[PDB]
């Protein structure tokens, strides 16, 4: 199935996903479009973090659900 | 319990805004025999980078490295530092129209124009500068306009950011608890919110300890398509911001 | 002398009119206040009046006041030193606040004690079991210890 993936910096992208897929899976796959490495990932989806352990049937993400990413750059 | 006095007494050892330092000696904080992955990092960004600018771990980092950048391009651009004390007064009247508290958020943006001003009419020099970024006191207050700013950008766009927070907040929630207070560090929303309501242009050097893209990872905000070279750089090491200069 | 941020608020105290709560820097010591709250209408601290004392540290607004209640009240937020359970005094004060802010939300925690949890704390789990007991405890130490010469 599609999902979306909505960034900070302006763009959306579309991933090729399974509802088994781990939440490691989706960043990779991530990762293979932008570069971007999962642990530098956090992702969200209605307002609630998605966890590396668990899958997207964990959270009921659906065909054409939308997740948003931000990178992790907390720094006092 | 007086752990919270040595605690923040470690961090005010300290100043808040260091004066210029080659930037061999951040490459002096790390050796082949205990720490070879960020020693392999600075010294290949010291290839690019000639200085570095130690910013105070206070939780305020992010911040006053933004803020410090900000004065150094308007101390040496004086159409600039125009247009930004300009756009400073249009703060105010969003503040006060978003429904920031009134006579509290005005005394900061108040402070903050008469600081730039006074740069303006020549009134600071360039040393006195460094002097007001190092009062904590002056200091903090003319941070707290930042943070509002910040908050306000978020406020002002609220729709749009609103799926980017976590733990269930709305975004006046995470300005109220995140962005606002002081002592609160600076993460992506913030960071994006605070470049973009500043209108600046910065290059964040993410140095980890992991094998990266040839130079090193790194994030530009904005990005686009257009190829301006960044006005302000930062150095990103996990949970804290200082402020880098490109050599000469 | 003092910061600007002093001065502005002290001046801001001493004239808005706050239903309820009256507010008087220490004739000695310009940080330090004297606040009386008075038992809102409606709640079992009417008839009261409740002495409380603000100190504005060397780093204000930068950090929160410190406020404490010196009359004893029988409240899930309040202990046996007078000490003070709000979010707005510890982790989500922020410089935009000021003193009415502060002022303002503990008359309003007088209004509504029960604040979903047992912030602290014996008094806060007596104040869910039993809300109309709880109430008649708060209603009796308002007599006792509120009730002025």
């Amino acid at each position: 199935m599609q999902i979306f993936v909505k960034t900070l910096t302006g763009k959306t992208i579309t991933l090729e996903v399974e509802p088994s897929d781990t939440i490691e899976n989706v960043k990779a796959k991530i990762q293979d479009k932008e570069g971007i490495p999962p642990d530098q990932q956090r992702l969200i989806f209605a307002g609630k973090q998605l966890e590396d352990g668990r899958t997207l049937s964990d959270y009921n993400i659906q065909k054409e659900s939308t997740l948003h990413l931000v990178l992790r750059l907390r720094g006092g | 319990d007086q752990q919270l006095k040595t605690i923040e007494d470690e961090q005010k050892s300290v100043p808040l805004v260091a004066t210029l330092a080659p930037f061999s000696i951040l490459c002096a904080e790390y050796d082949n025999e205990t720490s070879a992955a960020f020693l392999s990092k600075a010294t290949e960004l010291s290839e690019v980078y000639g200085e570095i600018r130690y910013i105070r771990g206070d939780g305020n980092c992010f911040y006053r490295a933004i803020l410090v950048g900000l004065i150094e391009i308007m101390l040496k651009d004086r159409a600039r530092l125009e247009k930004f004390i300009a756009s400073s007064r249009d703060w105010t009247r969003t503040l006060v129209e978003l429904g920031f508290p009134d006579w509290t958020c005005t005394d900061f943006c108040d402070f903050f124009i008469e600081f730039l001003e006074k740069i303006h009419s020549g009134v600071h020099t360039e040393e006195a500068v460094y002097t007001i970024l190092n009062d904590d006191g002056s200091a903090n207050y003319i941070l707290m306009f930042f943070r509002l700013i910040t908050s306000a950008f978020l406020k002002q766009n609220s729709e749009e950011y609103a799926p980017f927070i976590d733990e269930g907040m709305t975004v006046a929630q995470y300005c109220e608890q995140e962005i606002e207070p002081m002592w609160k560090d600076a993460d992506h929303l913030a960071i994006n919110s605070l470049i973009k309501a500043a209108g600046t242009r910065v290059r964040i050097e993410y140095m980890d300890r992991t094998a990266a893209p040839n130079g090193g990872w790194h994030y530009d905000i904005p990005s686009d398509d257009q190829q301006i070279a960044p006005e302000i750089t930062l150095l990103y090491r996990p949970g804290h911001y200082d402020v880098i200069y490109k050599k000469d | 002398g003092l910061p600007r941020r002093i001065i502005k608020e002290t001046q801001r105290l001493l004239a808005e009119p706050v239903p309820g709560i009256k507010a008087e820097p220490d004739e000695s010591n310009a940080r330090y206040f004297h606040v009386v709250i008075a038992g809102p209408q409606d709640s079992p601290f009417e008839g009261g009046t409740f002495k409380l004392e603000l100190f504005l540290p060397e780093e204000y607004p930068m950090a929160a006041p410190k406020v404490r209640f010196m009359t004893k009240i029988y409240h899930p937020n309040v202990d046996k030193l007078g000490r003070i359970c709000l979010d707005i005094l510890k982790d989500k004060w922020s410089p935009a606040l000021q003193i009415r802010t502060v002022l303002l939300s503990i008359q309003a925690l007088l209004s509504a004690p029960n604040p979903d949890d047992p912030l602290a704390n014996d008094v806060a789990e007596q104040w869910k079991t039993n809300e109309a007991q709880a109430i008649e405890t708060a209603r009796a130490w308002t007599r006792l210890y509120a009730m002025n010469n």
